[PDB]
């Protein structure tokens, strides 16, 4: 820097330091926060697939699996059923 | 050794089982290149907050400009970084010139910000702070090791050969002039009814 | 030495940023030279047209005139005025002379000779001179004297000018060459310079040329009539040293595009045999 | 756009500038300033000034750049059209005849109403 | 007159000069240091000690393997109530003993 | 001199082309060894992957496992998971190194490889 | 006057071979935009996408290959 | 059909009475051409853009409002009065526009 | 013994020497080495094949 | 320390709060709306990035735009307010007491307000 | 609206997944309910929530003591070798 | 998988293209998909062992093929990988290989100039219109 010193003389390193420390150890303690605790929370990722989950948001989570594949697999075979029947009623 | 050491009582598995959902707690993941970029952002936020002069207002909004086009370049959209800078670096002309024009001695209103800091915005960003957090479910790097990614490396060479493209603008003509050439349309007759507008509010 | 090696890994790369910044001050001297030199041979031209002999004295037959010029403007001592910002009108000039210092960067010597491999060469350019506007302005506002300030506001309306007519020239120029690079312009300019389809707007290039180096009739700024001396009414020294090392590194910048994007830049005149010329040669 | 290559050179600019101020300070040492009453004060062609950080300038210009704030991104729009220009078809030609048009259109009204010149105020 | 009307009431009080016998040792920065080897010791430094010594235990059991393997291939390691055991796939595996 | 000049780059844009065309033609000879060997090296990594998840969630259930390893209903469809998507240099990486690397390789010399 | 001057040539260039006819009414783009343009186009119809050669069965040539 | 009865009307008491520029109707003229192709939008992204040419419609009318008016006071010949009724209604539109805009 | 720095700025650098340390050899005796990444510590030699140790 | 799109997402509406918190002086207000746009112009990116979208890579310039007829919008209000007479520092154009203003105080045009 | 483009003009990776459950919901006369599986399909191509469960797990099990060594790769061979078994590529040799 | 670079093995690939030919029409068939975006190689990994077993064949080459192939890679390192522009070297390493017995009087009805050391420098010679594609 041309002239470092001239134009280093007022802020060498901050102007209000105690402040910038504060916005510092602030946004250090939020991440920590959200990292830590908030994000995996809402994730709900412990529990996951568990074969015996004691959170009521994972035992909703699975009953909708189970009962949309149940659904899958019955209208699945109703649909061969029926097709079948009309490929035999067809050729008579 | 420390498998040596919690032999004596238990096992290494037993004692990492129990110990290491707090060290995982206290084990700070980060980048210092992502910190450095987050926290100087976040610092321009301060000045900002704690400046009334309207030129370093200017300027503190200039180096936010070019902080976030730090973080395109990190993120490696370099051409949008590019666009982002030449496009904002004359609206940060214009605004000097218009600081010349008003308030040229940088004189501003002596105000106290601190009634209202203590008053109304620091509970209410505690608040919103402690209940605000709209990221799902995306992890940070360090949250595995490197090594178990490989997607990246991955080349589609019969795609690389069919592939004519010489310029990164493909997108921006596929949605400006194929796509969204509706709302490119529709800017340019904003752009026009605008300048009328404008030429009015001068008269 | 097995255990002691790991100490010495971090260490050992000092040695490599020490040479890397003794290559950039290479290149960063050498500029710096050919720019003095670039001031000496404007003195000569224009002592030509004048019918003068020019610089003869400083140096045998004046060979050193620039190396002169440059340790006296070293030697002349500087003072800040007691009304003005002393930190402003110092980081100012500091400014202006590292991003002069950093024109060079955006430069091609050839179909991949640079420095650094950048591709948006016409950004960088735009983006850099925008800095030296800025850095300009802030001078002639920090510096109260009202021909100073009214030095600003004019290099204010020559940068709104600018913005049109380069950006005006850079459009018509990337729809034949697609990049912004400038390698690009050659490999379709060995034929025909890209200049023959411009020559209708030729005026309008030369116009531009003129503008971007802030040169006659464009040198409103600096208007040493009009103005005292302009935005550097109140810097001597080096300081001003700075604004001209600047304001010469643009416009030797600038000629090499103008040459690179409009003029085949690194190839031969070959239009000047296209009538005898083959188009192919099948054996 | 480059690499941390252009951070690093970026220092060693201000290192190279380092070697400026090294210079500078060390031709301190043949000269000496003697202090003056005029000596630090505003240069107004051998006068003083009367008035100082009350400079302001009348901005009746303003509508230059007003109108260069919006074609600007207008033609900033232009350059994926220009780039691919190898890829045009019916719609993307005459979309970038549309906008162009437009941009004529806007500066001849701009010329109509006069507002491209220097006003009383 | 009425725009500067505080200016002309406001109070200013003449400075009083004191030596400042403290200025170069920057308490503040000291205080900054301090906490800052505070926050880095007990949440870096603890991770990184207990994270660095389970490396060097698996390594250590990686290689204490490979050498038992040699001696006697086909037998599992045992060492601190821990069971190192080599599945079919090749993939070794740290169970518990008992 | 306008129209002819255009003509001019238009016909050298369109030699370009035509060399072009062989040049694709020699990509297309020499495509296939390399995605054959890419392909491989891909199936190795994920081969390690499986391996590595099969046992770290074998201890919970083989079926739960499954469940965690399954992602897709209907397998005809590969979509590969990426927190982002490449858009630079046509969806690629210019610089396949760190930092440090990139900035000293500009300089010193020993860090390219010398592809052949 | 230059607009529909190249409009006339562009309509009078139909005398060409396909190859040669006007970009303006007939088009040639990157096979991202052909696949994406006439995917489920039943006006075009151009049938199967060759995966490795970037291109339908109708269009001309499609397929490619040496000896 | 709303826009057509309400010109109809507008047109009448422009007869009567003509305190309005030709700019302030052109500003509607552009206002009615654009305003009924919102409900034609498939997307929110489209319905977004109508809606900001609409809003810049809106502002030019504001914009274009009559000022000063030759009335029959004859009193403030030489005193200045202040007036914010114009800055306040273009303060107002311009930031409840922008702020609905980010939003 | 006797120290003028504190026993938190004792820990303090013996803590950051042992990360120090045990990055660089971890970088250095624990990777693979294919590709030149500490200068003056891996050779520079000419690579005849895909895979050379450096 | 943050994700960044938990950051981007925090920081718009942290911008949001400064552009309020700060006194309400129009040119700083005018500032603050275009870091607004910017830190939209930024998140759109970082979307369109992770989901290969390319309309979201394409929002940039509309947003852009958009910024540049607000700021010219800004720019001539801005001019305007000399012509109506009103102080930039909107909290000056009115009487309202604010302990947040050091120097806020106005009388009556008069001189006396008794005269016997 | 879904352009089915990529970042470089190519094909969206979602398009397969977007182009069964627009079928599936044209089809079907119950579509939210019939098209359950082609949407959820799309939906994890385009969220991915379904893999970071997975790496959040893997996670959990690596911070467990679980894992030693992991068998080196014989890239010659296209085949895994125990680690246990000494290479003339292995990093210890 | 190879231990060879990458340009080597373009200049490899250019001869075995017409060797395993059989084997990459497998494996370009079994890759076949109806959409641009490519398929799992998963299903593809048996054609693609086989291609690359093939090509582990092709690769060796006679003594005689040696200079030609150590000037198609120079042309191919002083060229970044351009192959259009290194393809006169690449096809005599290729007509080498294939009879070979016939590259003796090949190089026996050289001239002078022919036998002399290729230097290759692209930026001293950039060509004629050369697109870099
Ligand atoms: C590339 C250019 C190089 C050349 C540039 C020019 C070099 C020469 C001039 C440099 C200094 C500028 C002139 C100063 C003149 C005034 C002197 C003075 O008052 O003291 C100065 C400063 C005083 O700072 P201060 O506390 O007064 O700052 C506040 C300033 N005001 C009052 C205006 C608000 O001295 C120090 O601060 C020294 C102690 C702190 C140093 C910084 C520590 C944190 C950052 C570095 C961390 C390093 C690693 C360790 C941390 C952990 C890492 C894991
Ligand atoms: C490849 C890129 C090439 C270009 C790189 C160019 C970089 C050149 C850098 C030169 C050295 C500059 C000094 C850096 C060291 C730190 C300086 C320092 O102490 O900072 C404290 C000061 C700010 O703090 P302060 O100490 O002045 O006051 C604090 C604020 N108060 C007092 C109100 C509480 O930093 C600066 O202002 C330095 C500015 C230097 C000139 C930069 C000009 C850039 C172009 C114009 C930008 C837009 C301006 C718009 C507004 C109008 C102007 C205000
Ligand atoms: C970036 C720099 C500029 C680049 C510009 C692009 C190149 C253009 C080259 C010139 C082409 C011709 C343009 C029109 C000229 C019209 C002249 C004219 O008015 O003639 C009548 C004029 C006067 O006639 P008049 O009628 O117009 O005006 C006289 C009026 N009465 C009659 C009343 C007296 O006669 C002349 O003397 C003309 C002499 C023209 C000589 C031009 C030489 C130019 C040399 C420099 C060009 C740049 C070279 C760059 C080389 C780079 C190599 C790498
Ligand atoms: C002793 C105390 C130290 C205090 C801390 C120091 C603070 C330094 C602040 C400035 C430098 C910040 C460096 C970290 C961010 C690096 C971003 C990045 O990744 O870019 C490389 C990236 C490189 O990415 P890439 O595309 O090569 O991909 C890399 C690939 N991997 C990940 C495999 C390595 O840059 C780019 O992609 C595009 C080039 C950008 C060039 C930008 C030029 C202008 C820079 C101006 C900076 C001015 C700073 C000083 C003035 C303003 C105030 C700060
Ligand atoms: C890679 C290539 C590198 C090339 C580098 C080339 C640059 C060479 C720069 C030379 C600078 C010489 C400075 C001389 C300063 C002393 C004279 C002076 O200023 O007088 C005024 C004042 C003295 O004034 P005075 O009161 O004696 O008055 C003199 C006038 N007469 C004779 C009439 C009485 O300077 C002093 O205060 C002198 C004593 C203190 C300084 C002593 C010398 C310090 C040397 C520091 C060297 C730092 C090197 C840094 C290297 C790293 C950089 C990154
Ligand atoms: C300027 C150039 C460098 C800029 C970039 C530097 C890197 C990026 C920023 C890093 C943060 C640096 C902030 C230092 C500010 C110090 C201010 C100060 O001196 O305040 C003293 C102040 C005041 O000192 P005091 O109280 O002794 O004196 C004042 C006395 N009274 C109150 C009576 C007036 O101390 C405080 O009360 C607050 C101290 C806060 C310290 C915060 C330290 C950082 C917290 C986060 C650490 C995260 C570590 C993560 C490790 C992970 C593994 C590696
Ligand atoms: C009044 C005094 C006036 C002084 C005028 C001087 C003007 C400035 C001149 C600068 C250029 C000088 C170039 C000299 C040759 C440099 C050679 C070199 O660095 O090797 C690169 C070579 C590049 O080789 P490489 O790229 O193969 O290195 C990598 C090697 N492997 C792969 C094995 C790791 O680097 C080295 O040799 C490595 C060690 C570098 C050690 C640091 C060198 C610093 C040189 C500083 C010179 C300062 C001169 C000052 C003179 C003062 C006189 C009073
Ligand atoms: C090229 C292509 C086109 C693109 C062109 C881009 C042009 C960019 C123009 C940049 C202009 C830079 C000069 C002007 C700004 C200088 C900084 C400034 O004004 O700071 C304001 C604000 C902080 O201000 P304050 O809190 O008062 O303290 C000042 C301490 N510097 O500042 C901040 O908010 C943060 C400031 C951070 C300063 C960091 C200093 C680091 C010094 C490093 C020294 C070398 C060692 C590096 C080690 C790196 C290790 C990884
Ligand atoms: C033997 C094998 C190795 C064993 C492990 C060794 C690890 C390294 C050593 C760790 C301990 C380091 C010393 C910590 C001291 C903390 C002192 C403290 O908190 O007091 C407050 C302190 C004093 O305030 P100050 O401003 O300095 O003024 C002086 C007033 N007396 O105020 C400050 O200065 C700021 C204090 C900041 C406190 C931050 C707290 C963060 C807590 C994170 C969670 C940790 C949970 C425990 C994890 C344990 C895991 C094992
Ligand atoms: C872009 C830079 C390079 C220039 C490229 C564009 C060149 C355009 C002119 C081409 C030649 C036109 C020949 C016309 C012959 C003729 O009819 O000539 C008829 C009469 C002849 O008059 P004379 O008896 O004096 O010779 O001339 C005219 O009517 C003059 C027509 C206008 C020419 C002005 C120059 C062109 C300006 C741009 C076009 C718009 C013109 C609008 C006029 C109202």
């Amino acid at each position: 820097v041309y002239q470092g010193f001239k134009v280093l003389r007022r802020n060498p390193t901050f102007y209000n330091p105690r402040s910038a420390g504060m916005v510092a150890l602030s946004y250090f303690a939020y991440s920590y926060y959200v990292n830590k605790y908030y994000k995996p929370q809402n994730s709900n990722f412990e529990e996951y697939n568990s074969s015996h989950p004691h959170n009521h948001d994972e035992k909703v989570r699975q009953y909708h699996e189970k009962t949309n594949q149940a659904i899958r697999d019955a209208v699945l075979e109703k649909r061969a059923e029926h097709d079948q029947r009309l490929r035999e009623e067809a050729k008579l | 050794f420390l498998i040596t050491i919690t032999s004596y009582f238990s096992n290494i598995i037993e004692f990492n089982s129990y110990i290491i959902n707090l060290i995982d707690f206290i084990t700070p993941l980060f980048f210092i290149e992502n910190f450095v970029i987050q926290f100087f952002i976040l610092y321009l936020f301060y000045l900002l907050i704690v400046n009334n002069n309207l030129y370093y207002i200017l300027l503190y909004i200039f180096l936010e400009i070019v902080f976030f086009g730090l973080f395109l370049c990190l993120y490696q959209l370099e051409l949008f970084t590019g666009f982002l800078w030449v496009a904002e670096f004359a609206i940060v002309f214009i605004a000097v010139v218009l600081l010349f024009y008003l308030n040229i001695d940088g004189l501003h209103l002596k105000y106290n910000h601190n009634i209202n800091n203590v008053l109304y915005y620091t509970p209410s960003l505690v608040l919103f702070l402690i209940f605000f957090n709209i990221d799902y479910f995306s992890e940070l790097e360090l949250f595995l090791p490197l090594e178990l990614s490989f997607i990246d490396i991955y080349d589609d060479y019969y795609e690389g050969f069919n592939n004519s493209i010489m310029n990164d603008f493909t997108p921006l003509t596929l949605s400006y002039y194929s796509i969204n050439s509706a709302e490119f349309i529709i800017i340019g007759l904003l752009l026009l009814l605008g300048s009328v507008a404008c030429v009015n509010l001068y008269k | 030495g097995f255990w002691i090696a790991p100490l010495f890994v971090n260490i050992l790369s000092l040695p490599l940023y020490l040479v890397m910044l003794v290559y950039n001050i290479v290149c960063m001297l050498l500029i710096t030279l050919v720019i003095a030199s670039i001031t000496l041979i404007e003195r000569k031209v224009l002592s030509l047209v004048q019918r003068r002999v020019g610089p003869h004295y400083v140096g045998y037959r004046g060979r050193l005139q620039y190396i002169a010029d440059a340790l006296k403007l070293f030697i002349k001592g500087i003072v800040v005025p007691e009304g003005s910002n002393k930190f402003w009108f110092v980081a100012i000039p500091s400014a202006a002379g590292a991003i002069c210092y950093t024109f060079w960067i955006n430069s091609m010597w050839g179909p991949s000779v640079s420095i650094f491999d950048l591709e948006y060469n016409l950004v960088y350019a735009t983006i850099l001179s925008i800095l030296f506007s800025f850095c300009i302005m802030l001078t002639g506002y920090f510096s109260k004297s009202k021909y100073a300030f009214m030095a600003s506001i004019r290099c204010a309306i020559l940068m709104l000018n600018i913005e049109i007519f380069l950006g005006l020239l850079v459009i018509n120029l990337i729809f034949i060459s697609e990049s912004f690079c400038f390698s690009v312009f050659v490999i379709y300019q060995e034929i025909i310079w890209l200049i023959f389809i411009f020559f209708g707007v030729s005026g309008l290039i030369f116009i531009t040329f003129l503008l971007e180096t802030n040169r006659a009739p464009f040198d409103l700024a600096e208007a040493e009539s009009e103005l005292v001396t302009g935005y550097s009414v109140e810097y001597g020294g080096f300081y001003f040293a700075l604004y001209y090392l600047g304001e010469y590194f643009h416009l030797f910048f600038f000629s090499m595009v103008i040459s690179i994007v409009l003029f085949g830049g690194w190839e031969l005149p070959n239009f000047l045999y296209l009538f005898l010329l083959n188009d192919f040669n099948i054996l | 756009m480059g690499d941390a290559v252009v951070i690093h050179l970026i220092q060693n600019v201000l290192i190279f500038g380092i070697i400026f101020w090294l210079l500078t300070w060390g031709a301190e040492y043949f000269y000496t300033v003697k202090q003056q009453l005029t000596k630090k004060q505003f240069y107004e062609c051998g006068f003083k000034s009367i008035s100082e950080l009350n400079i302001q300038i009348n901005f009746n210009f303003f509508m230059l750049a007003v109108f260069l704030i919006l074609y600007d991104v207008e033609f900033t729009f232009l350059f994926p059209v220009l780039f691919n220009f190898s890829m045009f078809s019916t719609t993307e030609l005459f979309l970038a005849f549309f906008f162009i048009f437009l941009i004529l259109v806007s500066l001849l009204y701009d010329w109509l109403n006069n507002v491209l010149s220097w006003s009383a105020e | 007159q009425n725009n500067d009307r505080w200016v002309y009431e406001r109070r200013k009080s003449n400075f009083i000069a004191q030596v400042d016998y403290e200025y170069f040792k920057f308490n503040h920065w000291r205080t900054a240091w301090r906490y800052f080897r505070n926050i880095f010791l007990l949440t870096a430094g603890v991770s990184f000690l207990y994270n660095m010594e389970l490396d060097e235990g698996l390594g250590g059991l990686s290689l204490k393997y490979k050498e038992f393997v040699k001696t006697n291939p086909g037998q599992d390691l045992l060492i601190g109530n821990i069971r190192v055991t080599q599945r079919p796939n090749g993939l070794l595996v740290a169970v518990d003993a008992h | 001199l306008q129209m002819w000049g255009v003509g001019k780059i238009i016909e050298i844009k369109k030699f370009m082309k035509r060399r072009d065309i062989e040049l694709k033609g020699l990509q297309r000879k020499a495509a296939p060894f390399m995605q054959s060997m890419n392909d491989v090296r891909h199936l190795a990594l994920r081969e390690r992957n499986d391996m590595l998840y099969n046992e770290l969630l074998s201890v919970h259930g083989e079926e739960y496992a499954q469940k965690m390893q399954k992602r897709f209903h209907q397998t005809d469809i590969w979509a590969p998971f990426r927190h982002r998507y490449a858009y630079m240099y046509n969806s690629s990486n210019k610089n396949v190194k760190d930092y440090k690397q990139v900035t000293l390789s500009r300089y010193i010399n020993g860090f390219d490889k010398f592809n052949v | 006057f230059c607009l529909l001057f190249v409009l006339a040539d562009a309509w009078g260039r139909e005398k060409y071979a396909q190859p040669y006819k006007s970009q303006i009414l007939h088009g040639r783009q990157p096979f991202g935009h052909t696949f994406v343009q006439n995917y489920r186009n039943q006006a075009t119809d151009l049938g199967r996408w060759n995966h490795n050669f970037a291109c339908y069965e109708k269009q001309p040539g499609c397929g490619r290959d040496f000896d | 059909i709303f826009n057509n009865y309400f010109l109809y009307i507008t047109e009448k008491h422009i007869k009567i009475l003509n305190n309005y520029s030709i700019d302030y109707f052109f500003s509607i003229i552009n206002i009615t051409l654009f305003i009924p192709m919102i409900f034609l939008s498939n997307t929110l992204f489209t319905f977004f853009f109508l809606i900001e040419l609409v809003s810049c419609a809106i502002f030019y009318k504001f914009i274009v409002s009559k000022i000063s008016f030759k009335n029959s006071n004859y009193k403030d010949n030489y005193f200045s009065i202040f007036s914010k009724n114009y800055l306040n209604v273009l303060f107002y539109q311009y930031w409840s526009s922008f702020f609905s805009s980010v939003m | 013994a006797v120290r003028f720095v504190g026993p938190l700025n004792i820990v303090f650098a013996g803590v950051a020497f042992l990360m120090f340390y045990e990055n660089n050899y971890k970088k250095l005796y624990l990777n693979p080495r294919y590709s030149y990444t500490m200068p003056y510590l891996q050779s520079a030699k000419i690579t005849k094949n895909l895979y050379e140790k450096l | 320390m943050l994700t960044w799109i938990s950051f981007w997402s925090l920081i718009f509406w942290l911008i949001l709060i400064i552009l309020v918190l700060k006194p309400k002086n129009f040119i700083s207000i005018l500032f603050m709306s275009e870091l607004t746009w910017l830190a939209l112009y930024c998140l759109s990116l970082l979307f369109g990035a992770i989901y290969c979208d390319i309309t979201l890579l394409s929002i940039s310039f509309f947003i852009l735009g958009v910024a540049g007829l607000e700021f010219s919008f800004g720019i001539l209000i801005a001019i305007l307010y000399k012509n109506l007479n009103e102080s930039l520092n909107t909290d000056l154009n009115n009487n309202n007491n604010n302990q947040n203003i050091f120097d806020k105080n106005f009388k009556t045009p008069l001189e006396k307000i008794n005269w016997q | 609206s879904y352009s089915g483009y990529s970042l470089n003009g190519g094909v969206h990776p979602c398009l397969p997944f977007y182009e069964r459950m627009l079928q599936c919901a044209k089809s079907e006369a119950l579509p939210i309910k019939m098209c359950t599986a082609q949407t959820e399909d799309y939906l994890e191509c385009h969220h991915r929530k379904k893999q970071y469960a997975l790496n959040y797990a893997i996670k959990k099990e690596l911070n467990n003591i679980r894992i030693v060594a992991l068998p080196r790769y014989d890239e010659e061979n296209d085949t895994f070798v125990p680690f246990s078994q000494a290479t003339a590529d292995h990093i210890f040799q | 998988k190879m231990n060879t670079k990458s340009f080597e093995v373009l200049i490899h690939s250019q001869y075995a293209f017409d060797v395993c030919r059989e084997q990459v029409y497998n494996f370009e068939d079994c890759r076949q998909t109806d959409t641009p975006l490519p398929k799992d190689p998963i299903h593809c990994k048996a054609q693609a062992k086989e291609v690359l077993s093939c090509y582990k064949e092709a690769e060796k080459m006679d003594p005689i093929c040696l200079s030609s192939f150590n000037d198609s890679r120079e042309c191919m390192f002083k060229s970044d990988g351009n192959l259009y522009n290194c393809k006169t070297w690449i096809n005599q390493y290729v007509t080498c290989q294939k009879n070979p017995a016939a590259f003796a009087e090949f190089l026996e009805a050289s001239t002078a100039e022919q036998l002399k050391s290729k230097k290759f420098d692209f930026v001293k010679n950039r060509g004629h219109s050369d697109k870099y594609l």
